[PDB]
């Protein structure tokens, strides 16, 4: 934040300001799922259509 | 008063690639000394008479 | 660089390389000299002149 606002008397006060910081790492995830074939997507997706 | 991580080392801070590949490898040489024969299977065989 | 081409034997291996890097920080500089502006207009010399 800026310095609160002051009455003139005399001169000028210069003050300071300091700044923050915040640092993250990321990750990776994943979901499998296994299915053969012939289960439905050779006879019918009456299964998994949806998947 | 900004903390050392946003500072000269990484906030301020410019990527350059100016010593990309510029050191070089010694120049080939192997054809003053060798000579190139094609092939086209397993192996070669050669042969002289006398 | 990359690992040099090796006889194709046994099972292939995979291999990594290396990266380098390098910093350098900019500095500031100044310099400054003085002079009276009476003493440079009061001045038929012509010296002064290039400064």
């Amino acid at each position: 934040q800026f310095p609160k606002l002051r009455e003139w008397i005399g001169q000028r006060v210069i003050k300071d300001m300091a700044a923050q910081g915040y640092q993250i790492t990321n990750k990776l995830f994943e979901s499998t799922v296994g299915v053969k074939r012939t289960d439905i997507e050779d006879d019918n997706l009456g299964v998994y259509g949806p998947l | 008063a900004i903390i050392t991580p946003a500072l000269i080392s990484a906030l301020k801070t410019s990527f350059q690639k100016h010593f990309q590949d510029a050191l070089a490898t010694a120049p080939s040489t192997y054809l003053q000394v060798a000579t190139v024969i094609p092939s086209t299977t397993a192996s070669n065989t050669y042969g002289w008479l006398g």
